[PDB]
């Protein structure tokens, strides 16, 4: 089990799990789209 | 020592703007105002799976040279 690249494996905004071997652009990536349709900006 | 990273929004659009560590993510915005056209009030930074805020400074997120960080807008009254 050598996955991660990232500070998270879930989408902490949509609780969705993000896609394996996935890189930190990835997680950001959604996070950054997620985080715009949010209406908290928690710190996670 | 002054160091360059580059921000990418929703719509794709590069930014290539220069920071500094002791800098803070609220000031990477206020350059990048100039450059798109929206204010750091509305504009906000993701990386390393964190949401980067004026709470915290570039040093304190580990962004180095050449970070690839995204662009959010979470409009208030719009
Ligand atoms: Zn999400």
């Amino acid at each position: 089990s050598h996955m991660g690249a990232a500070a998270l494996r879930s989408c902490p905004m949509c609780q969705k799990e993000f896609a394996p071997r996935l890189t930190q652009l990835d997680v950001d990536s959604h996070l950054a789209q997620c985080l715009a349709e949010s209406t908290e900006d928690v710190t996670w | 020592s002054h160091m360059q990273i580059f921000v990418k929004t929703l719509t794709g659009k590069t930014i290539t703007l220069e920071v500094e560590p002791s800098d803070t993510i609220e000031n990477v915005k206020a350059k990048i105002q100039d450059k798109e056209g929206i204010p750091p009030d509305q504009q906000r930074l993701i990386f390393a799976g964190k949401q980067l805020e004026d709470g915290r400074t570039l040093s304190d997120y580990n962004i180095q040279k050449e970070s690839t960080l995204h662009l959010v807008l979470r409009l208030r009254g719009g």
